[PDB]
Parts: structure tokens; C-alpha cells; sequence
RNA sequence: ACAUUACCGAAGCUUUGGAUCUUAACGAAAGUUAAGAUGGUAGGGGAGCGUUCUGUAAGCCAGAGAAGUUAAGCUGGAAAG
RNA sequence: UGAAAUAGAACUGAAACCGUAGACUUACAAGCAGUCAAAGCCGUAAUUUAUUGCGGUGAUGGCGUGCCUUUUGCAUAAUGA
């Protein structure tokens, strides 16, 4: 389905995608200036996370189609998938130890010619 | 004080869905610059706010 | 019109130019069948009924093919007691067609 | 002289899954719960391809005795007649003929009360 | 409620719950039994109408040595003592008709 | 080539359009009137009855506060209900049910006799209930009974 | 290809036993249901009890 | 409660289609018919599927696509193929 | 570049788990979540074409006390995951 000319992906960033999804949520199907600013507005890890993979779709989408400004652009379609974790220890009392893991998320985002 | 069975997804899924949920911020074009800004904030990219200048913005 | 027919002891409606699925008929009769036993019959707005059967009205019929159901499973199993058992089934059917209602 | 090739197992889940294909929850994808659900599964249709037959001769005479409200014979009488006057037609084309063809069901109805 | 009475109760409805026109069904049938083997020396045809299950052991053996296993189980005798004597052990658990 | 189905036959309830029948209950016997209204109200009165789908007619029952009852059950059947709060048990003998609902007593007996379950609820959604000699359902043409 | 072609009954199988419920032998593989027996043991000696 | 005629009602009985086994008969045999007999734990006897290696096999099938998961369909009385 | 870059620090890459999109159903209802019936919607093949099948969803009706082990006897609030 994709049109991979069109589209950025940014693996293993730093975040829960627990916690990325709903401000996936928010900017699906939106116009990429309105998605732009919800994400700079917003204070979420996973706000500038996006912001950045959004913002590097956009600019593949114009660098391989000239003809093509930030005010006809869409995001089109958002996924945010589950990426590698990491383990650590916690101690806690009387010798009992907790494994802490710590988790990252891909993110794929596809911006398209608006309507 | 302790699950006494393991939910199913559906519950799990509907609470999630309902909790971990964030609301927009609502947006004001600039009078100066045209970005969309918060509404009643100062333009975070100009720096004007109902035409007035308040930040000087760096890098 | 249509005849409700006696075949093999099952009731059938048996209308003209058109197929019954009955059970399986021998090897033998898969030439030409006439059935004698017909239940009722419905002509054009007027019914006669037998008793049991009425007389001097045949059914007359060309034996096409035989053909398998789907498959069945019959399955039970006890329980704690680690036994069960499993067969399975496929009833065969044999389609005739209906040529004339001797009416 | 080991013999562990485990193309076993996975075959007998592929299968099982086949079979359980629209259930609920994580019946339809765990092995456990999948092969619990099945296996109850198989032993009603069992019981209840025996009681298809039950079922459905209980929905017939429902729906004579619905078709015969009408005139003044009740249902049991209806049998009786038809055994007395010797018509050896079924519960199931006596049903259907109420529905299809109404005259016909109820001209035997008043051949029936002789 | 106490255990016991309701346990007796229940029994006791469960008993008196018969019905006379099935009662008198199954004098009647008895009637017609007995008058059948009041006679001598003729060939009678035995059904069996009651199961096996749950009968006493001396009559189970009864109706396995006049030849009956299952319901609707179908066989000619010729009647003298020894058949008149095991039919009047089972009389409640046959249908006797006559073989002209 | 086409078989002749010899299945049992299901009308899809899409070909089927509902009446309204009008039952009177003055001078009738509360339990005969709801055993009428159920019959109707089921579809057990048409050749293609099915248990499954809702076949059957609508009835809209006139002059419900003349239900005559035989015996000392005006002085002594109970109606009873539960808040569901503790102790919340309330009674109501079929006199005050009467006086206070009077269309109550008919719908109590014709809810309990109809089937439970989401088609006994809309079985009861088709039935309408009256307490005098009119009704305002003048638009159906419903066939008296 | 040329088919040795055994002589029946040269050989039975086995009796693999614990193996499922299906082959007769199942859980409790042929022992019975506990005591000593259950656990590999029986007093030799001539035994009486 | 006492009478008359009924009906409904189980995997029972009867009928239809199919399979195995025992006995008997027929048939050179294979098998074809008749009779009945097959709920079942412990436990006994018997018949098979499937996996790996070895001889068959310096054979046969594969880069024109092996093995393996994987979608759909089909066959076998079950293991399954 | 390479035959391949859903071959880029790694071959074949399943299940458990997390998702996206499309179709259908659901906010008056008490479902060991299944089976037997079954309207409507959608996909598809035939029959000159909207009625029959292969299908996926399924309003509504009927039936139904998870499994293993242990006991004279368990849905048991006996045991175990
Ligand atoms: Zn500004």
C-alpha cells in the first residue's frame, strides 16, 4: 500500500508506545501545518518524537516531488509499533531484586497530497 | 489485593484506550506571523502577542 | 403442480423437472425409477389425497448421480477419566429427476 | 539416533486453529484454550445433532396446531382422524403444506373430520 | 426446611403422581395376559414391553431363559408348564398374543 | 438444474405485516384474557410460527378495569416488590393495585406469561393496554376479536 | 527394490505403554491407581504380607 | 375422585443409508447373504498412523526452486494424508 | 555495490504479545462464550438475475456447571497451570 517514496521511519526511539499512540491519535488524517503545531504545543516525549519523523516524511515528500508545498501535505496514515527492551535491576529490601525493563518504539508515518 | 484472574483484552483495551488519552490544545493564528499558536499564549515562533513584543528568540 | 410422494418410506414433494436428493438407491436401479406410492397430488388448483395413496398416479424419474455430504464428527469424551473417541461420517445421496407426475 | 524433529506439534495446533477459527478471546489463538473449547465444541454437535431432530418435529407440531386454530379441531383429534382415515402424510409436509398451499392443508382438514 | 421430611415428601408426591388412565392401561393389559395363559397347550407369541434394567436378578434370568434380551423382542412358545410357569413369574414385562 | 427443497420453511420477516387486534376484557377472567393476548401476541395463531423471530400480531386490550376475578382474590392476592434496599420489601393487594394503576393487574399477568428473554420484552413492547372503553390507536383500523 | 518380505508374526512390536490415552496405556501406564506397587516396588521375599 | 376416546413425549422400539465383528449357510477361494452384537473406568487381547537413522538408495525427485513455517481447497472410519 | 539491502552486524523468522486499514455487529442487556436453528448486511459462483450454494459477520430462539489429578461421590468454595 505504501507509496515508500513518501514516508519516514524512525526505529528504537526512546519512548513506550503505550505512551505514543494517543498523540498518534491526535494528528492522524489532520493537515501537516495543524499536525505541526500540536506537536510542538504539546509537551510529550513522544510529541517531539513524532514531530521530528513527521517533519522528515514531509521532506522527503518534497524533495522527490518538487511541485509539492507544506499546505497540500496530510498525514496520511501513523503506526507505532513496539521496538527492542532493555532490562535493568532494581534492588529492593531483603535481598529480593526487580527486573525494570525499559522499552522503545518504531514509528512510521506517510504524508500525502491533501484532497 | 492481588488480580484474581487475568483480564481479557477487551477490558484491558477499553481501559487503556479511555485513560491514556490526550486532549488537543486549542489554536490562535498569530496577528503577526500566521503561525497557529496557543490560544492565549505568547507566539512561541515570533514572539508578538496581540502585538506586542515579549521573547527575543534565539536558535 | 406437484405430487407429495412415498419413497422408501421418506415424504418427498416431488415437482416436474426438478431434482430430489434421496437416499442411496442400489447399483442396480440407476436406469429408469417409477415410483407408485403418491401421497397427494396438486393439480393446476385442484387436490386429491389417498388413502393411503391415490390410485393410478405414477411418478416417473431418471437416476442422475450419487454424491457425498460434508463431513460429520462425532466425537465424546469422559471427563477425568482420559477417554474419549473420534469417527467421523460422510452420508451418500443419490439425485433423481423428475420427469412426469402421472396425475 | 535422537529422533526430536518437532514438525509434530505445530501440525496438530495448525489444525486445531483451523478449526477454531471465530471464537472469542484467546480461544481463537492460544493452544490451551483453543483445544478446551474444541473438544466441548465437538461433544455438542454431537448431543445436538440428536436433537436437531427433536427440535425440529416439535416446530412442526407447533405449527399445525397454529394452522388449525381456526376451525374447531384440535390437533390431537387432527391425528386422530388422519390415522382413522388412513392418510399416511408426515409432520413435515403437513407443516409446509399449511404454508405453501393453505386450501390444500385445509381441505384435508375437512376430509379429516369425517 | 428439615432434610429429612422434605426428602419424604417428595418421595411420596413423586409416587402419588401416577395416572389412573395409565393404570388402568396396565390392568388391562394384565387381564389379557392371564386369561391368555389360563389356557393349554397353545403357541403364543411373547413381546417384551419392560426393559431389563433395574429388574430383580431371578427375573432378569427369567426372561433371558425364555429368549427375550431386548424391548420388542418377538418369540413363538408352545405353552405347558414350564413356559405357563416362567410367563406367570414375568407377566408384568410381556405382551402375550395368540398364534391362530 | 435446481432441487426442490423438502426443508422446513422459514418466511422472512420482511414479507410480513403486522395487524393490531382489539380484545375487550370487560366481564372476562384475568387469566383467560392473558392467555388470549399471549396467544396472539406470540404468532402461535399463523401456519408459519417460529419461535425465533417476532411474527405475530399487536393487541391493544380495552376496558382492562373490568377484569371480574372469582373466589376472595380481591381481598387476598398480593402483589409484592423489592427495592432492593434492606428490609424494602412493599406489598399491595390487587384492591389499591387496582385504584392506583388500574391497567396494572393485566400487564403484571401478561408480562409473566409471555417468554423471557429480549423477544418476550419486545412481545411486551407490542401490547397496548387500556383502562377504559377507548383507545387512541383509531389510525390502525384493528380488527375487534 | 526387492521386498524381503518378513513372515508374519516374526516380531511382535512392543508394549510402549504411557503414551497417551488413546493407546490403552495411558497416565497410569499399566500399575493401577497407588500403593507399592504404583512405584516400581513389590517385597520380594516370597512375600505373605 | 370415578368413567370414554386420545395425543404429546427418550440416543427405547420400527424404518431408511453405511461400517466392523461373531456364528451359520452359499461359494474353489475371495466374498456374497441370514442371524445378533458392539456404554464402559481398572485391566487383558488385537489391529494401524506418524517421527529419526540404517540397508534397499552410486536409486528417484530438487536451482526451471529442496527442506520449513504459511493462505485456501480436498481425501480417509481415527491416528492423519 | 550485490542474484537479492521487507540480505545494512545479519540466514529460514513461527507462536505467545503489540498494531494499522477495510467489512460486519454492538450502548434494555444477566452468553463456561460453544453448538443446533436463523433474519439482515458484505464478498463470491451459478441459474438471464434475485432466488439457490460455497463464505465471512451475525439480531433472535433452544440446549449446555472449563480442564487435569484425587475420591463412595466434585462446576464445586479439594488439588495444579
Ligand atoms: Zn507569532
Amino acid at each position: 500500500l505504501v507509496n515508500r517514496r513518501y514516508t519516514a521511519k524512525g526505529k528504537n526511539l526512546p519512548s513506550s508506545p503505550k505512551k505514543v499512540r494517543p498523540i498518534a491519535d491526535n494528528i492522524r488524517g489532520e493537515s501537516y501545518i495543524k499536525a505541526i503545531a500540536v506537536l510542538c504545543s504539546m509537551p510529550n516525549k513522544g510529541a517531539k518524537l513524532l514531530e521530528k519523523v513527521v517533519k522528515s516524511a514531509a521532506s522527503n515528500a518534497m524533495y522527490h516531488n518538487k511541485n509539492l508545498s507544506e499546505d497540500m501535505i496530510f498525514v496520511k496514515t501513523v503506526m507505532v509499533d513496539d521496538g527492542r527492551r532493555r532490562k535493568k535491576i532494581w534492588p529492593r529490601a531483603r535481598g529480593r531484586a526487580d527486573r525494570l525493563v525499559n522499552r522503545n518504539c518504531h514509528i512510521f508515518v506517510e504524508v500525502d497530497e491533501k484532497k | 489485593a492481588v488480580p484474581k484472574f487475568k483480564p481479557s483484552k477487551s477490558r484491558s483495551r477499553t481501559r487503556r484506550s479511555i485513560n491514556m488519552r490526550k486532549k488537543i490544545p486549542q489554536f490562535q493564528e498569530c496577528s503577526n506571523c500566521g503561525n497557529l499558536g496557543v490560544r492565549h499564549r505568547i507566539c512561541l515562533k515570533c514572539g508578538y502577542y496581540r502585538n506586542n513584543q515579549y521573547l527575543e528568540i534565539g536558535l | 403442480m406437484y405430487a407429495l410422494v412415498e419413497i422408501n418410506g421418506k415424504q418427498y414433494k416431488a415437482i416436474e423437472g426438478e431434482f430430489l436428493k434421496i437416499d442411496k438407491i442400489s447399483p442396480v436401479e440407476k436406469d429408469k425409477l417409477e415410483f407408485n406410492s403418491v401421497l397427494l397430488i396438486n393439480k393446476d388448483g385442484e387436490v386429491k389425497i389417498g388413502k393411503p395413496y391415490v390410485v393410478n398416479s405414477l411418478i416417473r424419474c431418471t437416476y442422475k448421480e450419487d454424491k457425498k455430504d460434508k463431513k460429520v464428527v462425532s466425537y465424546r469424551y469422559r471427563r477425568r477419566k482420559s477417554s474419549e473417541r473420534k469417527v467421523g461420517h460422510r452420508q451418500t445421496y443419490s439425485y433423481i429427476l423428475v420427469d412426469e407426475i402421472v396425475f | 539416533a535422537r529422533a526430536k524433529n518437532g514438525t509434530v506439534h505445530v501440525a496438530r495446533r495448525k489444525r486445531i486453529l483451523k478449526k477454531t477459527k471465530g471464537f472469542w478471546g484467546t480461544k481463537k489463538s492460544n493452544y490451551k484454550k483453543a483445544k478446551d473449547t474444541l473438544r466441548k465444541g465437538m461433544m455438542y454437535a454431537t448431543r445436538d445433532r440428536k436433537v436437531r431432530k427433536r427440535d425440529f418435529r416439535r416446530l412442526w407440531i407447533s405449527r399445525i396446531s397454529a394452522a388449525l386454530s381456526d376451525t374447531g379441531v384440535t390437533y390431537s383429534r387432527f391425528i386422530e382422524g388422519l390415522l382413522k382415515s388412513n392418510i399416511k402424510i408426515n409432520r413435515k409436509i403437513l407443516s409446509n403444506l399449511a404454508i405453501e398451499d393453505v386450501e390444500a392443508f385445509k381441505k384435508i382438514v375437512l376430509e379429516i373430520r369425517r | 426446611i428439615k432434610r429429612k421430611l422434605r426428602l419424604q415428601l417428595k418421595k411420596a408426591r413423586f409416587n402419588a403422581s401416577r395416572s389412573r388412565s395409565k393404570n388402568k392401561c396396565f390392568i388391562k393389559r394384565m387381564e389379557n395376559n392371564r386369561k391368555i395363559i389360563s389356557k393349554n397347550n397353545i403357541n403364543v407369541q411373547v413381546f417384551l414391553v419392560r426393559s431389563l434394567i433395574g429388574k430383580l436378578n431371578k427375573k432378569v434370568k427369567v426372561l433371558k431363559a425364555l429368549g427375550l434380551n431386548k424391548i420388542g423382542d418377538k418369540k413363538v412358545h408352545f405353552l405347558n408348564e414350564s413356559i405357563k410357569g416362567m410367563l406367570n413369574e414375568t407377566i408384568n414385562m410381556i405382551l402375550l398374543s395368540e398364534v391362530m | 438444474n435446481k432441487i426442490t427443497n423438502n426443508d422446513t420453511i422459514w418466511i422472512k420477516p420482511k414479507t410480513v405485516e403486522k395487524k393490531w387486534y382489539v380484545i375487550d376484557a370487560a366481564d372476562r377472567i384475568l387469566g383467560k384474557v392473558a392467555v388470549d393476548v399471549v396467544k396472539i401476541l406470540r404468532g402461535k395463531h399463523k401456519a408459519y410460527y417460529t419461535p425465533h423471530q417476532d411474527l405475530g400480531d399487536n393487541v391493544i386490550i380495552i376496558n382492562a378495569s373490568k377484569v371480574k376475578l372469582t373466589g376472595k382474590k380481591y381481598q387476598q392476592k398480593l402483589y409484592y416488590r423489592h427495592s432492593r434496599y434492606p428490609g424494602g420489601l412493599y406489598s399491595d393487594t390487587f384492591r389499591t393495585l387496582s385504584e392506583r394503576k388500574p391497567c396494572a393487574p393485566l400487564e403484571i399477568a401478561i408480562k409473566g406469561m409471555l417468554p423471557k428473554g429480549p423477544l418476550g420484552r419486545n412481545l411486551f413492547r407490542n401490547l397496548k393496554v387500556f383502562s377504559g372503553s377507548e383507545h387512541t390507536l383509531k389510525a390502525q383500523n384493528p380488527i375487534k376479536l | 527394490m526387492f521386498n524381503l518380505l518378513k513372515p508374519k508374526g516374526a516380531s511382535k512390536r512392543r508394549k510402549i505403554v504411557g503414551r497417551g490415552p488413546g493407546s490403552g496405556l495411558g497416565k497410569t501406564s499399566g500399575r493401577g491407581q497407588k500403593g507399592q506397587k504404583a512405584r516400581n516396588t513389590s517385597p520380594r521375599l516370597g512375600f505373605e504380607g
